[PDB]
């Protein structure tokens, strides 16, 4: 339920180019421990130029934690 | 990179093709690549996320064909 909602909202944010919403959704996936969603959203955020590769690695680590 | 990152990277390129009004055959080529890759990844490491990525790609292609 909520994983699906987060992933679909991130896809919409990526299509719209909304970097802040991408980062907000990324932060949600990270805090909730959704590793797959974090990795997917972090990569969209990286391709959008919203985060760096080092930030991506830190977000993924926090989600796994 | 793992499986979902590879899919996200391709999905970003797919969104670019849609936004730039690339030919439908190019949209379909990349969407179908994503769909097949997500299906294979789902069998290896099932997750709701992979199912949703697959559905997102199928939905984008369906809308692009209309």
């Amino acid at each position: 339920g909520e994983v699906e909602k987060i992933v679909r909202e991130a896809a919409r944010a990526a299509r719209e180019g909304d970097k802040e919403k991408l980062k907000e959704l990324l932060a949600e996936a990270v805090a909730k421990g959704y590793v797959e969603a974090t990795k997917f959203i972090a990569e969209l955020a990286l391709k959008a130029g919203a985060i760096t590769k080092e930030e991506k690695a830190k977000y993924i680590a926090k989600a796994e934690n | 990179m793992g499986a979902v990152e590879r899919l996200a990277e391709k999905a970003y390129e797919l969104l670019k093709l849609v936004k730039e009004a690339a030919p439908l055959e190019e949209v379909k080529e990349l969407a179908d690549e994503i769909i097949a890759e997500a299906e294979a990844a789902l069998a290896e490491k099932p997750s709701v996320e992979l199912k949703v990525i697959l559905e997102l790609a199928k939905e984008l292609l369906e809308e692009a064909e209309k």
